[PDB]
Formats: structure tokens, C-alpha cells, sequence
């Protein structure tokens, strides 16, 4: 009954440049005193949100839809004490245009509540309904397609222009992603290319530079199960652990798209861990002390990882299930850890609730 | 004489922030008053309309932040920053409907290799308990993070509880020692003072009042 | 910029009898640099600038004549000042016109040493951040506006 | 509401806690110590700002004498009736015909936002995004005088025909600071001599405000026929608030009010003011190209620290025949008045994109006693600073291109040296006794020299794996060690 | 004046027959019954009679060890250096009526008392700056080290 749940990922891209700055520079960050190169949160998170696993698995959900209907009774309860249910029912009726559920998301009743007040502030001067849809029509438009996507509002959050207006409006991701970091200093190679004239081959060509590197990436994220709970309208700490396995699946298997036609680093992760907690923690520190390659830096990586957390797993108070999936077979993990062979059977793990 | 919460503040990236109403987000060298009444908010479940539970917060608690310097190998790794050249396409052109911007940009400041202890501890008119913290950062309610969301920790928020004087003495029983101090009371030996503009106005959302940390240089 | 004068009155009541009572050993004002409990007493109350050492060691001294001899008392809503120390002096009914005139012919050192010893003996109640800024100041036009406080108290009074 | 009689200024008492609202009799007669308290610092410097003008106009010193005495002891509240009697029938927010620092009659399809007024909650596309919402919604007739001082001030005009103020736009604006608000206001403001040795008032020159004697439609003014008062309450825009909504909360200072505003209206407007006025509130570059001379204001116009623009603020150069530089009236009164004085002087400006604001700043510089007249050491410093930055940029910027590696560097690295430098050379300036410094300046030099290596190696570091870039960055050394020996005297 | 640097480096390198010869002193003033004294102090202006009572309580600190009293220059930012009493304080090793009973000890009584905190402290300090407070010596310089002392010990704590 842990609620945090912790996805760790060691990946290795070979040569490329999975994301850069406004000057055309691989981005990076300083670690323990030496550059890594970053693949920055939201150039991550967008290649999750935007991908096809997202599309089919978390815009395709059944949990999806968001019926006003079966909301009347809850919404009027909570409403109650600020609106009549004269006009609560005259607003659910407008936007809905037409099982009784006993909770509701927070992000529903705000939303809702914001129109209800523009309800009534219509009413106590005569405004009539048409003209109120039509000064309202673009607000309605948008709630509507905020409420057949409420998987994706749930894990992701809102999107970045979505009609929202309140403050409960406001709608953080339940999976928090990291910025993904290198585990090892990095040498950057800098590419010096041409563009052949097909009509005058000669003459001194003019040159250009694109910088880009490869390197081992651990990407970290975590995920809310209360918080995924809560805002599917009171879900089942099953239906979020399903999710979660979406989650798990999508970091360890989506790259940022940049670069990748030219460069195509198109890299499986080589070990992936998740693991249940209290409080959500990032591993990150496995690489404090930059790894120095030893027949590569995915070993001297994966190992270090392995090693930091049998070092302070235990102190650190990391003491819920526990499960690691990896194509190394490296000098393993400790044994309360438990080894998937697979993917998959990590990902059905996660949806058993660590069993 | 007074009993006090011991939290520890670090990972990779930071981001402790400064007045702002353009794209630049910029961060100061330590936390914020307003950003650990955040951490804590998060932690104890508390919405963000919550005025009630924000208020009470906010005058229960109050803050003591040490900069610790990190050690690697016997060598001191300073403080350094980061500027992320951070991009949203499809951006809100107005906060009513749906118009919205093909892109837009935003530069967005980090601090690296940062690492903190904090001591908090109750007012006189405290409408919490310690008991309740502790709890709370032990098992959070909504995620925490340090500054930005995208800002994991690398080490458990909780680091210990005691009893002492000042919040110097509190703080001293806790590695590693010989950071500056900032701290929301003052501390006899010491007369330097630090202006921010940290504290939230809970009745006015998303604005700050001028405020003064007081400094024990280490 | 100003010393605080309430919060080192506070600081002089809730202080530990130990202190208080090496304190209270002095006997003329430059003693106090004698004493660590002193300094200690003194520290946050910005005796590190020399600016306000002098004014310092005269409010301590008076102080130290026990730890509630000078009764503080806030003034009323209505007017702009509170109790003079002259008027109080005058109120307790112990304290003779002669011992003030005394007072403010007396040289320096001398004069704390008998205002210290009027303190003790009246248990005055007034106005302490008033008697604090006389203190920081005083001059001749202050020791004359004492006893002229006190003729005309006792004159009505 | 009048700016002179009733409650709008927003203070805190100096140590004090819960936010009350003044009117300014209370500020000017009152040995009650205050401090400014808004949510923004930018309309705090508005506020101190107009209060500023507002004390220039009312009740400038005779002498010296006076102007000591008067920052010792308050006024008596007769006093100030006396002096601000002139005054009133000026400074009315709503008023039938004189309506403050608006224009009567102004003719627009629809009614622009109050947030518009608001420097920086909007004006950029990327403000929807970052910034919370309804801050524009109702502001008190505080609020609300004081943002429109700063639009017409310190803040970027709206745009297309929108002139902006007398010192250009976005100026940098310098006030010497006091123990409260009071002695503040009073401590910037010039006494009688001074001020009419600055503006020699004749019949030639208007000296009447604006909203009072209106700009003609594309009149040229002389800079020089513009009076004091005119000037320092100058709007360069046709404005006009419109009717207020009742009792309720300013969504920008959080306070309640009587009357607040939603809205106002705005018209295309130009003129021309052929010369530059000698506003008493900022600095003043003065560039002398190919024998002409130009004079302009001094603005934020890059993201480098405040030190580096410290030269630009305490210190005088008057040569001709070369480029100088003139820091703003009321700072050399205070030098003069005060010439054992330190200094703790209050800056801000923003920086901008047309009607974007790009950035904002506002930074409380202190000083020694020495600053008055030892202007040359501080001088010092700041280019100190500078040559080290411009060692290293030329450094790393040779590694780049040759006389290649491909890839810039130089701009991270001059971020990182900015940052560093941040907890260096503001420090210096503020501790240093100008009267024996050159230990405490070489010092730094060497700090700073330290810090030039350690970044430019830095930033090479990822890319001297390959041989044919070691080469490229021998001389890139090379040629920081030139220009890091050439700052040791 | 007297060149303290000057005094300090001399005793730093100073044969140890000499060294040794004039630590054996147990007041100031046997040092006058001594020849490495003279020669030692003799370039820094003993034979001008100003000078001698200052100089015989420098050498006598110094006398406590050849590397007891550790001279630290002071930071260009400070004004001055890390005074004695803070010095003392920062030790660890001395205690606070140690200090007290010093400047309550009579001359002479004092110096002796001195240099066994010296000895016990071998403190780190700005030695021109003791310098100066031994050349002077009188009630208020006394003082001022039981204040430097009482208030570093209260700012570290």
C-alpha cells in the first residue's frame, strides 16, 4: 500500500544529439563537478505525451469519458453550499447538452463551479441562454474536450492550452519525469559537414559544425497513486497501478525525436527497476562520482547503480517491493530485489502491486 | 528549550525562485520562504484554493536554511548554475478558449551540485504540531520536489528531529557542519540581515511581500 | 539606529538570577566592562557600536538596581508621553527634594551612583523607554527637567 | 481621490508588521518611521518616485540649512497645509477637467484592460503562460495613480503611436535612501537654489502640468521651454480612467478600497521634444562622436550584473573631448551635502523588447564613506571586472573561430563568470575604505584571474580529446595569458 | 612607535641557547638580568626609555615558546586582525574566569597569568595588534579583552 511509485532507467544512446539549445548546442548540466550532457524533462516527457503507446494506451483508455450524468448527485452536494440547485442543474445541462457516482475530480467541480457562477451572474440580469452560449460557446467547446481525456489530464496534467480557468483548474501530472543526465563525463565529437553544388562541384566549399555525442542516460520518474486516484474520480488503486505499467513501458522504450533522422539512436534501455516507496527518490546519486568507463559505460554504470542501492536503499528508507528487468548481466543486485527475466513480466509485476 | 524538524533539501538540480512576470525564470542561491511553505504544503496534502490550510501553515511554521558545500574525493565542488533554454509549443495565448501560440520560449534557471539542511520549528500561535510534519514528510501526500517539478530528491526529507536554543544549535548536531545559515530568527552573535521577497500573500494568489532572513555566516 | 529599550527591559526581568546577581555587583557604571554576564546582557542590543556603549552601561546600571525595581508602565491612549522619572520619583512619597537636587550638581559616575541608589529606594513605576532616551542623552537640560518634574509633581501631589 | 489630502500611500512601519494606508500629511509631519509596501518593487519605486516629485514641487529647501532640518524634524501639520494649499486643484484623480495625469475626451472603439498598465503581467507572447491571471481586474486609486506615473516614466510605451517619456524610454532611475520613506522623499529632492540652477523659471517657459495645459498635436517643443513641474509630471499619452466600480479588494495590492478601476481608455498621440530635459532623477552618458555631442539616459540595455553599470551610477566624468558621464541631480546634492555620508542608493529599470519587458531590475547599493570623492577607485573595480570578462570572452571566443572548433562556448562561460562575480565585486564596492584600497583590488584581481582560468578550461574540456582541436586551443591559451597579464599593473 | 613584525620575526629566528635562556624568566623583569634579552630587543628602540616597560611585556608573551603565539596577518577586507581575546576564545581550551581573574590581576600579577594562557592556548593571532595592547595596558585595554573573549565565545556558540 506504498504510493509512490519509482521508475529508474539506464539507457545508452549511441552517437547523436537527442536535444539542444537556442544556439544549436547539446544541452547539458554539472553533476559532482563534471558536465553531463541532459535530455531535459519535457523533451521526454512530450516524447511520452505525444507518442502512439500514449495514444493507444492512456487517450484510448475506458477511463477516458467523464459523464456529467452519473455527476448530479455528488456535484450538487458540493455545490450546495455556494450555488441552488436550480442553477447547478441549468449549467450541467448546458454543457452536457441532454450508476450515480459517488466522487469526483477536484479539476470537474472547479471548472463546474466557475460556470455555474457565470450562471447565475447571467440570471440575476435577465441575459437570456442564447446569448449566454454565445458569449460562452469557446468555454464550453473546451471543457467538453477536457472531458474525454481524463487519463491523459490525470498522468500528464492539462495541456498546455486547454480552456482550464480555476485554480483547481490547474491540473499537475501525477508522474513527475526527471531530467535525464549522463552517468559519465562526456567527450563531445563535433560534426564537420558539407552541401555539394550538383552544378559547380568545384569551387572551395563552405562548411558547417553540429555538435553531438553519445552516452549512457539515466532517466528517473515517479508516480502519485493517490494523486492518479483522485483526479480519475476516485479510481481504484488497480486502475492506477495499470497505468503506472503504461508509465513504466514508455520510459524505458520512448527517445526524443530531434536529430533522430540524421543520427538515428533509435536505443532500447538496458535495465529498468521500479520500485514501491513512502517517499519518492531519484538514484541519481549512483552517479555523483562520474563513472569512468571500463569495457564501456553502461557496465560501470549499470553496476554502480546496482551497488549505490545496496549501499542506501535500506537507510534511505526505500523499503517497499522491489523489481529490476536488465539485458546486463552484471554482478547483481541485492536479493530483496527481485530479477524479471522480461519487460513485460516487470510491467505485470507493477500491476499486481509488487506480488 | 525548543524542539525542532531537521529536513535535508538535495539533488542534481534546484530551482529556488525570484520575482518574475516575464519568461526568465531565475533562481536565488537557497530556498525560499515561500517555496519550503510549499514543500510542506505538498506534503501535507494541501490543495491550492485550500486558503484556510495555507494561512494555518504559513503561521505555524517557520524556517532555518544551511547552503552545505558538496565533498567529493577531498575536494570541494562549489555551487555552480544552469540555464535551461526551455521551449512550449502550443502555448495559451489567452487564459479564455483555446487560441493558441506555435511557440514560445522561456529561459529557466537551475542551480547544480546543490545541497541543503533545513530546521523548521513552531510559532507560539502555532496551529499545527510537530508530530503532524514529521509525519507528513515522511509519508507525503502530493509529490515533493525541489523547486520545479522536474527536480527529484536524491535523499529522504527527513533527516532527524531534536531540541536546542537557537536554530545554529540545532543545526550543529547535523553533518556537515560550517555552512552559512539563514534563518527567520535571530541569532545573538550575529547582525547581518538578507532582503527577499519570499513570503506568499495567501489572501492575494501568486504575489510575494518584502521579507528579512538573518544571517549566520559560517 | 535607536536602542531598543523595551526589549532590553524584558531581557533585564526574565534574565537568570546568577546573572542579575554578578550584575548587580557593580558599583559605578564603567564596572559593568568587568563583568561578562554584561556583555552577554547587552550583545544583541548593539553594544558592539560604540555609538551606544555609553547610553548602555547607564540603562543597565539603573537596572541593576533589582530586578523589578523599576516597575515599566505604559502610558495612556490619550497623552504623548508617559511617567517622568522625576514624577515618579516624586510619586512614591520616599524620596526627598534635597536627594535630587544632590543629584543633578553631582559629577559624572557620582550622579548614576545616587540615581541607582534613588531607584532602589522609590521602586518608581514610569515610563522606561523614556527614561531610557533621557538616559542616552543626559546633559544639563535633562538633569534640570528632572528636577523641575519632580517640584511641580510634588507641588500638586 | 487627491494624491495631497486623502489615504493612498501603501506602507509598513520600518520594523513594524500589518500593512495600513497613509495620506501624506501623516508621512511628512510624523516622526513615525515608514516603509513602502507593495507587492511589486518596480511600483515601489513608482510610488517613492512620485512621492519624490510631488515633495520637488511642494516644499524644495532654501539652503542647505533648512534641508537638514527639515530631514531631522518633521513638519507641523500647518506648515504642510500652507505648503500644499497651491497644489490641490492638481493632483485629483477624478476631477471634471483636470483629471491627474490623464487627458479629458479621448476617443477610443473599446476599452483597454487595466493590465496594461501593469508593466510585465502582459505585453510578450509567452505571458499568458507564466503568469497567474485577474491581476488587472480592479485596482485602488493607489495602485492605480501609481502605475500610471510609472507607464508614463520607467515602463515601455504601449507601442505603434504611443510617445514614451522625457528621458526615453526605460531610463534607469537612482534615489538616495533614508532610514524611512520620509527622510527618503525628502533626501531626493533639490533645494531652491539648486533647482533653479538646474530650471531657470521665466514667462518663456510653461510650467503648468500637463493635463492642465495639454501637448499640442504634433507640436516641437524646446526641451528647454518645458518648467520643472511640467517635466517632472510629464505624460507623453492620452489616457483616460474610466468610470470606477464600487467596494471591493485591488487584485494588486490586496487591500480594499472605496473606488477601484477595470478599465481605461487610449488614443494615438504624437509630438516632439527637440532636446534632452535635464531630469533630476537619473544618469546621463554623454558620447562625443566626430565632434558632435549626444546625450542619453541611462538604460539597461543587457543582461550583465548591476556592478557593471555601478561606474555609470556614483560617478562624475566631465572631459571634454571624450566620452563622460553625469550620475543623476539629487545624487551629487547628496554628495554635496553630505560629503561624510555614506551612501545606500536605490536603483531599477526594466529592459525591453518595444512593449515587452524582457527583464527587471532593482538592486540597493551601498557604499562607503569614501564614495563622494574617491570616484576613481570605484571606477577601478567595475573595470577591473569587466577586463577579466572581456579576457576570457576573447578567449574562448578565439577558440571558436581562429584567426576553428566549431561551437561557441564563450556565452555559457560569460554566464557562469557574470554569476560568480555576483558574490565577488558588490561585496568589494561595499566594504572596501576607498581612502587605502589597492590591497582589497588586487585581491580581486586574482580572484577573478583564477576564476578566468578555471572557466576556460571548463569550458574546452568536453572537446580536447581530439588532436586537431588541442592545436586551435593552444593558441586560444595563449592568447587569454596575454590578456590576463596585461590587468596586473 | 615600536616595529612589532620586526620583534617577532628576530624571536623567530633566534638561536634556541637564547630561546631556551629566556623562556626560564617567571616575571618580566628578570629579563633585564638577562644578555640575549638586550641584544634581542635592542634594534627595536630599548635605549629609548619610552619604550622599555612595552617591550619587557612583549618579549614576555613571546618568552611563553618560540611557536606558541602563531602571527596571522589579517584579511584585506577586516579593518584588523583576530585580537587576543577572540583568539583565546577560539582556543577552546581556556576558561572563562581564567580571563576574568586576568584583568582583575594586578600588574604584574598579570602578565605571569598571561603567558600561561598563552602557553595553554597557543593561540593564532594578528601579533602587531597585541602588540599594541601590551604597549598600552591600562584599564580599558584589559577590558576590551574580556569583551573580545565573553563575546566571540557567545557569537560561536
Amino acid at each position: 500500500m506504498s504510493n509512490f511509485i519509482n521508475i529508474h532507467v539506464l539507457i545508452s544512446h549511441s552517437p547523436s544529439c537527442l536535444n539542444r539549445d537556442d544556439m544549436n548546442m547539446q544541452k547539458d548540466a554539472i553533476f559532482g563537478g563534471k558536465r553531463r550532457v541532459r535530455i531535459s524533462s519535457q523533451s521526454l516527457k512530450r516524447a511520452m505525451r505525444k507518442s502512439g503507446y500514449y495514444a493507444q494506451n492512456i487517450g484510448e483508455s475506458s477511463l477516458r469519458t467523464i459523464h456529467l450524468a452519473q455527476l448530479r448527485d455528488v456535484l450538487r452536494q458540493k455545490l450546495g453550499e455556494r450555488f441552488d440547485q436550480k442553477i447547478i442543474d441549468k449549467t450541467l445541462a448546458l454543457l452536457s447538452g441532454k450508476i450515480s457516482a459517488d466522487a469526483v475530480t477536484p479539476w470537474v467541480v472547479g471548472e463546474i463551479a466557475w460556470f455555474c457562477e457565470q450562471v447565475a451572474k447571467a440570471e440575476a440580469d435577465n441575459l437570456d441562454d442564447k446569448k449566454l452560449l454565445k458569449v460562452l460557446k469557446e468555454d464550453i467547446a473546451a471543457i467538453r474536450v477536457n472531458l474525454q481525456q481524463g487519463v491523459d489530464i490525470a498522468l500528464s496534467g492539462r495541456m498546455a492550452t486547454s480552456g482550464m480557468m480555476t485554480e483547481l483548474g490547474k491540473v499537475d501530472g501525477a508522474m513527475s519525469i526527471a531530467h535525464a543526465i549522463t552517468t559519465h563525463q562526456v567527450d563531445s565529437d563535433i560534426d564537420w559537414f558539407t552541401a555539394v553544388d550538383d552544378l559547380q562541384e568545384q569551387g572551395s566549399a563552405h562548411l558547417g559544425t553540429q555538435e553531438f555525442s553519445s552516452g549512457v542516460f539515466y532517466r528517473y520518474a515517479n508516480i502519485n497513486l493517490a494523486q492518479l486516484q483522485e483526479n480519475l474520480g476516485g479510481a481504484s488503486r488497480e486502475q492506477a497501478l495499470e497505468i503506472a505499467t503504461h508509465v513504466v513501458h514508455m520510459l524505458a522504450t520512448e527517445v526524443p525525436g530531434a536529430k533522430q533522422r540524421t543520427y538515428a539512436a533509435f536505443n532500447p534501455a538496458d535495465m529498468v527497476m521500479v520500485n514501491f516507496s513512502d517517499m519518492p527518490l531519484s538514484m541519481a546519486n549512483a552517479f555523483e562520482k562520474a563513472v569512468k568507463a571500463k569495457d564501456g559505460f553502461l557496465q560501470p554504470s549499470i553496476q554502480a547503480f546496482n551497488q549505490y542501492w545496496d549501499r542506501v536503499a535500506n537507510g534511505y528508507g526505500l523499503n517497499g517491493a522491489a523489481a529490476q528487468f536488465s539485458l546486463s548481466d552484471v554482478d547483481p543486485i541485492t536479493a530483496q530485489v527481485k530479477q524479471m527475466p522480461t519487460l513485460e513480466q516487470l510491467k505485470s509485476w507493477v500491476r499486481n502491486n509488487g506480488e | 528549550m525548543r524542539s525542532y524538524l531537521i529536513l535535508r533539501l538535495a539533488g542534481p538540480m534546484q530551482a529556488w525562485g525570484q520575482p518574475t512576470f516575464e519568461g526568465t525564470r531565475p533562481t536565488g542561491r537557497f530556498p525560499t520562504r515561500s517555496g519550503l511553505l510549499g514543500l510542506l504544503g505538498a506534503c501535507l496534502g494541501i490543495q491550492r484554493d485550500d486558503t484556510s490550510s495555507l494561512q494555518a501553515l504559513s503561521e505555524s511554521v517557520q524556517f532555518a536554511v544551511r547552503c552545505d558545500e558538496l565533498i567529493l574525493d577531498d575536494r570541494r565542488v562549489s555551487v555552480t548554475g544552469l540555464r535551461d533554454y526551455h521551449t512550449v509549443l502550443g502555448a495559451r495565448e489567452d487564459y479564455r478558449g483555446l487560441k493558441s501560440h506555435e511557440t514560445i520560449q522561456t529561459w529557466r534557471e537551475y542551480l547544480c551540485d546543490a545541497s541543503f539542511t533545513v530546521a523548521l520549528w513552531l510559532t507560539p500561535h502555532a496551529t499545527m504540531v510537530i508530530s503532524e510534519l514529521e509525519k507528513a514528510v515522511l509519508k507525503p501526500r502530493y509529490t515533493p520536489y525541489l523547486g520545479r517539478r522536474s527536480c527529484p530528491l536524491t535523499h529522504p526529507l527527513f533527516l532527524g528531529t531534536c531540541q536546542a536554543s537557537d536554530p545554529q544549535k540545532a543545526l550543529l548536531n547535523y553533518e556537515p557542519v560550517g555552512g552559512d545559515i539563514y534563518s527567520e530568527e535571530s541569532v545573538t552573535g550575529h547582525h547581518l540581515k538578507f532582503t527577499a521577497r519570499d513570503e506568499p500573500m495567501i489572501t492575494l494568489p501568486r504575489q510575494f511581500a518584502s521579507r528579512e532572513w538573518y544571517v549566520i555566516k559560517g | 539606529d535607536e536602542i531598543d529599550a523595551m526589549a532590553l527591559y524584558r531581557a533585564w526581568q526574565q534574565l537568570d538570577n546568577g546573572s542579575c546577581a554578578q550584575i548587580r555587583r557593580v558599583s559605578e557604571p564603567d564596572e559593568l566592562r568587568d563583568i561578562p554576564a554584561f556583555y552577554r546582557l547587552v550583545q544583541p542590543f548593539g553594544w558592539e557600536n560604540p555609538r551606544h556603549q555609553q547610553a548602555l552601561l547607564r540603562m543597565v546600571f539603573c537596572l541593576s538596581a533589582g530586578k523589578n525595581v523599576i516597575r515599566h508602565q505604559d502610558k495612556k491612549s490619550e497623552q504623548t508621553t508617559g511617567i517622568s522619572l522625576g514624577r515618579a520619583l516624586a510619586n512614591s512619597g520616599r524620596i526627598n527634594e534635597r536627594r535630587i537636587f544632590q543629584l543633578i550638581r553631582a559629577d559624572r559616575t557620582a550622579d548614576m551612583v545616587q540615581l541607582r541608589r534613588l531607584l532602589t529606594h522609590a521602586e518608581p513605576v514610569l515610563d522606561w523607554p523614556l527614561m531610557a532616551r533621557m538616559l542616552t542623552w543626559w546633559g544639563k537640560r535633562e538633569r534640570q527637567q528632572l528636577l523641575e518634574d519632580f517640584v511641580l509633581t510634588t507641588n500638586k501631589n | 481621490m487627491n494624491l495631497l489630502i486623502d489615504n493612498w500611500i501603501p506602507v509598513r512601519p520600518r520594523n513594524g508588521g500589518k500593512v495600513q494606508i497613509i495620506n501624506l500629511q501623516s508621512l511628512y509631519c510624523s516622526r513615525d518611521q515608514w516603509r513602502l509596501s507593495l507587492p511589486r518593487d518596480d511600483m515601489e519605486l513608482a510610488a517613492l518616485a512620485l512621492l519624490v516629485c510631488i515633495g520637488q514641487i511642494i516644499a524644495p529647501a532654501k539652503d542647505d540649512v533648512e534641508f537638514r532640518h527639515r530631514i531631522m524634524n518633521p513638519l507641523t501639520e500647518d506648515e504642510f497645509q500652507q505648503l500644499i494649499a497651491p497644489w490641490i486643484d492638481m493632483f485629483y484623480l477624478n476631477h471634471a477637467e483636470h483629471p491627474f495625469m490623464q487627458t479629458k475626451g479621448v476617443k477610443a472603439n473599446d476599452v483597454t484592460p487595466m493590465e496594461k498598465l501593469l508593466a510585465g503581467v502582459s505585453g510578450a507572447t509567452n505571458c499568458a503562460f507564466v503568469n497567474q491571471p485577474g491581476q488587472g481586474e480592479a485596482l485602488c486609486g493607489g495602485c492605480t495613480a501609481i502605475a500610471l506615473f510609472n507607464q508614463a516614466n520607467q515602463a515601455p510605451g504601449f507601442g505603434g503611436g504611443f510617445k514614451s517619456g522625457l528621458r526615453g524610454g526605460t531610463p534607469v532611475t537612482t534615489f538616495v535612501r533614508g532610514i524611512d520613506l520620509r527622510s527618503t522623499v525628502l533626501l531626493n529632492v533639490l533645494t531652491l537654489p539648486r533647482l533653479q540652477k538646474q530650471f531657470p523659471n521665466e514667462s518663456h517657459t510653461e510650467n503648468q502640468p500637463t493635463w492642465i495645459k495639454p501637448i499640442k498635436s504634433n507640436e516641437s517643443i524646446p526641451a528647454s521651454s518645458i518648467g520643472f513641474v511640467r517635466g517632472l509630471f510629464w505624460q507623453p499619452a492620452h489616457i483616460e480612467l474610466c468610470d470606477p466600480i464600487g467596494i471591493g479588494k485591488c487584485s494588486c495590492c490586496g487591500q480594499e478600497s472605496n473606488l477601484r478601476y477595470t478599465g481605461f481608455l487610449k488614443e494615438k498621440f504624437t509630438f516632439t521634444v527637440n532636446g534632452l530635459w535635464p531630469h533630476p532623477h537619473s544618469p546621463c552618458l554623454v558620447t562625443v562622436k566626430k565632434g558632435e555631442v549626444e546625450e542619453k539616459f541611462l538604460a539597461f540595455t543587457t543582461s550583465a550584473p548591476s556592478w557593471t553599470q555601478i561606474s555609470r551610477v556614483v560617478v562624475d566624468k566631465i572631459i571634454q573631448n571624450e566620452n563622460g558621464n553625469r550620475v543623476a541631480a539629487v545624487v551629487n546634492q547628496f554628495r554635496n551635502i553630505a560629503p561624510q555620508s555614506p551612501l545606500e542608493l536605490i536603483m531599477g529599470g526594466y529592459r525591453n523588447n518595444q512593449a515587452s519587458i524582457l527583464e527587471r531590475r532593482h538592486d540597493v547599493l551601498m557604499f562607503n564613506q569614501g564614495w563622494q570623492q574617491y570616484g576613481n577607485v570605484i571606477n577601478e573595480i567595475v573595470t577591473v571586472g569587466l577586463g577579466y570578462k572581456t579576457a576570457l570572452r576573447k578567449a574562448l571566443y578565439t577558440f571558436a573561430e581562429g584567426f576553428g572548433a566549431g561551437v561557441s562556448v564563450h556565452e555559457t562561460a560569460e554566464r557562469h563568470f557574470y554569476r560568480q562575480s555576483e558574490l565577488l565585486i558588490p561585496d568589494v564596492l561595499a566594504n572596501v575604505n576607498f581612502s587605502q584600497a589597492d590591497e582589497v583590488i588586487a585581491d580581486l584581481r586574482d580572484k577573478l584571474h583564477q576564476l578566468c582560468e578555471m572557466l576556460f578550461n571548463q569550458s574546452v574540456a568536453p572537446y580536447a580529446h581530439h588532436p586537431k582541436l588541442i592545436s586551435t586551443l593552444a593558441l586560444a591559451r595563449a592568447t587569454l595569458y596575454k590578456h590576463l597579464r596585461e590587468l596586473k599593473p
